[PDB]
C-alpha cells in the first residue's frame, strides 16, 4: 500500500542513511553522485536485470571489501481490505507473515566479498519481523519477488 | 444443448452429470475459458480424489508462470492451510515437518503425533477427519491464513462431491460464505459406491435440492 | 575422471543428437554453425556467465517454443581411487548419489519457455539415476555447480 | 615454548592442557595455519559440545568459500553423516526428515521412532548413544558415504575430548583408522565433571598413555 523507510550501509558513498518514503518522491540537491546512487540501490533491491549481475570492490564503502552491504526496505500493508496491491503482495509471501505483524512487511539485500574468487554474491530476505527473515524462493534465473514488482527505468540518454 | 450455458456463467455452478458424461471435458474447457477470460493476479485450485485425474488435468492444461493448484483435496490442505500457517495458529512449538500406522481415535491425540512424534496423524474410525477439521481449525485462528486464501484463488473446482465427508463440505461451505470464493461442483449422485471410506452422499444431493446462490445444470452427454 | 556421452534436443538446429565424448574432442565439419552450436551448449550447461541469461525465442528450434530444450551430460567415476577430480565433484555432492550407481553421474538442463512474460529459464539437475534428478542446490547467484567447474574460453577474435 | 611446535607439526597431535591455557587461541591459530598452509580442495571440521563454543570459533575464523564445519559434534553426525545417507544405507522407506520427549530404552524403538514417527530417538540411559552409533552403522553401510568422508575433509579438530562417550571414540577411530584422516585432540584430563551425562574420562587417559602415532604436547601457560 505504501513505502515507508529505506535504509543503506556500506554502499559506495553511503554509510549508514535513512530516508523515510511515500508513494511518490523527489530527490534533488547538488551531490549528483549519491542521487544516482539511491537509484541504483533501489534498482539492485528490486531489479533483476541489475541484480543480475554481482557487486564489484568499488561497489563497497571506501572499497573496503570487508564490511557487508545491507539495503532493507519497509512497507505498510494497513489498507489490505481497500487496495488490490496489497493483495499482489500477499499471494507471493504465505508464512513469511504473521498475525502480529499483520501491517508491516520487510525486503532486504545482504552481501558479503569472496576475496579468493572476487566476486560479491547478493542475497534476498523478506520478513514481518526484522530479526528473523528468510531467503525469498525460487529456482533457475527467477525469484518469487520478481513475480510481483515491475521496475520501468527511465532516462532521456541511454 | 446446455454445454454453452456453463462456459457462459460465471458464478457457483453445479453439474449432475452421470458416469459417461464426460465430465474432464467440460472442467477443463471451464478451467480455460476462466483463465483466459481473467486478467487479474488471482489463480484456481482443481481438487479432486485421485493423482491419475490430476495428473490428467495437468497434462491438457499446459504449462504455465501462473500458479495454479491442480492435485488432491487431501493436498491441498497440506500445501495450502496447514503447513505454512500451523504455527501462527497454536505455537512455535507445533512444528510443520511430516511424511504423511500411527492412526488413533481421537483428536488430541493426533495433534500429541504432530508434535511430539513429528509426523501427521489420522483416525481408525473413516467416518471422521483429521485432516480437513485441523485446516478449518487453523483457517478460523489465523488471521494471515485468511488473507493468503482470499488473496490467491479466485475460483475453486470440485469433483465427485458425492463422495465426500462432513468436515470436507464443512471446510468448503467456510470458504464459500465467509471468504466468498466461487465454487464448481461436480458430480454424480448414484456413484457412491467408495461409502467404505466414509463418504456421505447427503451432503451432494441437499445442496441439489436446498441451495438457492447456486446455479443447476444437468449433463445428459 | 572422464566424459562420456551429450545428448541435445530442441536447442537450436539441434533436434536429436547423441554424441559420445572423451577428455580431449576435435570437432570439424562444413556446417560451421552446428560447430558454434556445439560450443554455445556447452557453455549455457557449465558457464554461469552465459547461463547468467536466458534462453530467447530464436534458441528454441524451428523457433516453436512450445517445446523443452534439454542438454545432458554423462561423466565416469570409477577411477575415484587414483584421481583427485573424481573427489572434486564428489565433495560437492552428497546425497545425489546412490552406490548401485556410484560409477555413473548426471548433469542435466532444461527450459520450458513463458508466453506471457517472454523469457525462457534454465534449472540444473544432478543424480546418478538418470530418471530421479534433483536440483542443484544455491544461494543467491552462485550454484553448487559454480564450485567445481572452471571453463576457460578462447578465440582469436573477441 | 611449546606453543610454536604444534603449528609446525602436520599429523595427529595431542595437547594435555588446563584450565587457563588458552585451549581456544591455539585451536584458532592451528586452524588459521592449515587453512593457510593448503591450497587444495578439501576442508576441515571443528567438534565441541556447546553452542556458544561453535560461534565464538565462527566469529574469530572469519568468512570464506571454503566449506568448513563449525559446531556441536551432535550437529556433526546429523549434517553430515545421517540426513544424507540414511536411505542409502538402509532402504527408501526409512526417513531423512526430523527436528531433534520421545526417549526409549533401545535401539530398534529408536530405528522404529525415527522411521514411524518420523522424529529422531534418543535414549534414557546417558551412558548409551543412538545418533553416534546410527552413524558409525551407516558410515559401515554406504559406500558413498565413506567416498564423500574422504573427499570433504582432510582434518578434524575435536576439543574436550575427557568428556566423550565409549560412541564418540569408536565414530572418531573409526575415521582415523579406516579412512584415514587426521585428528587434533584438546582436552584436560581433570574436568570430567560433566560424568553425569555419560562422560568416560578413560578414553582421553588411554590415548595419552597408550597411543603411539599420536604427537603429545601440555601446555603450562
Amino acid at each position: 500500500m505504501k513505502f515507508s523507510n529505506i535504509t543503506i550501509k556500506n554502499f559506495r558513498n553511503f554509510e549508514k542513511v535513512n530516508i523515510n518514503l511515500d508513494n511518490k518522491n523527489v530527490i534533488f540537491g547538488m551531490n549528483d553522485i549519491g542521487k544516482t546512487n539511491f537509484l541504483y540501490a533501489l534498482r539492485f533491491l528490486l531489479d533483476k536485470e541489475i541484480r543480475k549481475f554481482g557487486f564489484n570492490k568499488s561497489d563497497y564503502h571506501k572499497h573496503d571489501t570487508s564490511k557487508k552491504i545491507e539495503i532493507i526496505l519497509t512497507l505498510d500493508l494497513s489498507n489490505y481490505e481497500k487496495d488490490e496491491d496489497t493483495k499482489k503482495l500477499i499471494s507471493v509471501v504465505k508464512g513469511a507473515r504473521t498475525s502480529a505483524n499483520a501491517d508491516v512487511f520487510y525486503i532486504a539485500l545482504e552481501s558479503k566479498y569472496d576475496d579468493k574468487e572476487l566476486y560479491g554474491n547478493i542475497i534476498l530476505k523478506w520478513g514481518s519481523e526484522l530479526d528473523n527473515l528468510i531467503d525469498i524462493p525460487g529456482r533457475g534465473n527467477i525469484n518469487a519477488l520478481d513475480n510481483v514488482f515491475k521496475v520501468i527505468y527511465i532516462n532521456p540518454l541511454v | 444443448m446446455s454445454r454453452e450455458q456453463i462456459i457462459k456463467d460465471g458464478g457457483n455452478i453445479l453439474v449432475t452429470a452421470g458416469a459417461g458424461s464426460g465430465k474432464t471435458t467440460i472442467l477443463v474447457s471451464k478451467i480455460e475459458a476462466d483463465l483466459k477470460e481473467n486478467k487479474t493476479h488471482y489463480s484456481i485450485a482443481a481438487v479432486t480424489f485421485t493423482n491419475k485425474a490430476a495428473k490428467e488435468i495437468e497434462g491438457r492444461l499446459g504449462y504455465s508462470s501462473r500458479g495454479n493448484f491442480i492435485g488432491t483435496n487431501d493436498g491441498f490442505v497440506e500445501s495450502e492451510i496447514i503447513r505454512p500457517f500451523i504455527k501462527d495458529a497454536f505455537g512455535n512449538d507445533y512444528p510443520d515437518n511430516f511424511t504423511a500406522d500411527n492412526q488413533f481415535a481421537s483428536y488430541d491425540k493426533g495433534l500429541q503425533v504432530l508434535k511430539y512424534q513429528n509426523i501427521l496423524g489420522t483416525y481408525s474410525n473413516p467416518k471422521k477427519n483429521f485432516k480437513f477439521q485441523l485446516a478449518l481449525d487453523i483457517l478460523k485462528k489465523s488471521l494471515v491464513a485468511r488473507q493468503y486464501i482470499f488473496s490467491k484463488y479466485f475460483k475453486i473446482f470440485i469433483d465427485e462431491y458425492q463422495d465426500s465427508d462432513k468436515d470436507m463440505h464443512n471446510l468448503f461451505m467456510y470458504l464459500k460464505d465467509q471468504l466468498k470464493i466461487k465454487l464448481f461442483i461436480v458430480g454424480d449422485p448414484k456413484q457412491s459406491i467408495y461409502i467404505w471410506r466414509g463418504a456421505e452422499p447427503e451432503n451432494f444431493n441437499g445442496l441439489i435440492e436446498n441451495s438457492t446462490d447456486f446455479n443447476k445444470y444437468h449433463l445428459t452427454s
